[PDB]
C-alpha cells in the first residue's frame, strides 16, 4: 500500500516491473537464448533505476514522521519486528 | 458480505496473483506459456459466476433480485 501510494503520486503503475522483467525475458529469449544470472541483475538494476528507488519507504517514514522521536521509535520497532518476522 | 463488485475484483486479484506464480513457474518460455487448467477453471468459475437461518435466506433472495441490474448484465 506504501508502493502504490508512492507509484500514484508518481503517476506510475505499480505492476510496471513486473511487466518490464517479463518483456526483457522475452526480449532476450527471443534471441534464442536462456537469460543468464546477469541479465536478471541488469534487469534489477534497470527497474531500481528507473521506476522503484531503493528511498520510498524512507522518503514515506520521512514524511510520515516528521518528529524526530516518533521516526527513530517507529524505525527501531520496525528494525526488531522484522528481525523475528524474519527469523520465524 | 461483499457485494458483487467486490467479489469479482477480489477473485480477479486472486487468479492475477495465480497467473503470475504460472508466469515465474514458466519463466524459461515467456511469449510460448500457456494457462494452466487450474486458471482455465478458475476463469470458467468466474464468467459462470460473475459474483452474484432467515438473515442468509434473505441475502440469497437479495442477491436474485440483484441480477435484474442492467449494468451489471452489460458488465
Amino acid at each position: 500500500e506504501i508502493y502504490k501510494q508512492r507509484c500514484a503520486k508518481k503517476g506510475i503503475e505499480h505492476d510496471n516491473p513486473i511487466s518490464r522483467y517479463y518483456d526483457r525475458l522475452a526480449t532476450v529469449q527471443a534471441r534464442g537464448t536462456q537469460a543468464s544470472h546477469q541479465v536478471l541483475r541488469d534487469i534489477l538494476k534497470e527497474v531500481q533505476s528507473n521506476m522503484v528507488p531503493r528511498s520510498m519507504l524512507k522518503e514515506w517514514a520521512l514524511h510520515t514522521f516528521p518528529n524526530a522521536t516518533d521516526y527513530w521509535t517507529f524505525r527501531k520497532m520496525f528494525t526488531i519486528q522484522l528481525a523475528l518476522i524474519g527469523f520465524a | 458480505r461483499e457485494n458483487w463488485h467486490e467479489e469479482v475484483l477480489r477473485q480477479l486479484q486472486q487468479g492475477l496473483a495465480k497467473c503470475y506464480s504460472v508466469a515465474f513457474e514458466k519463466s524459461g518460455a515467456v511469449s510460448d506459456a500457456k494457462i494452466t487448467p487450474h486458471t482455465l477453471n478458475f476463469v470458467k468459475k468466474l464468467v459462470s459466476t460473475f459474483g452474484v437461518s432467515a438473515a442468509s435466506e434473505s441475502l440469497a433472495r437479495r442477491a436474485q433480485a440483484t441480477a435484474q441490474d442492467p449494468v451489471f448484465q452489460k458488465l
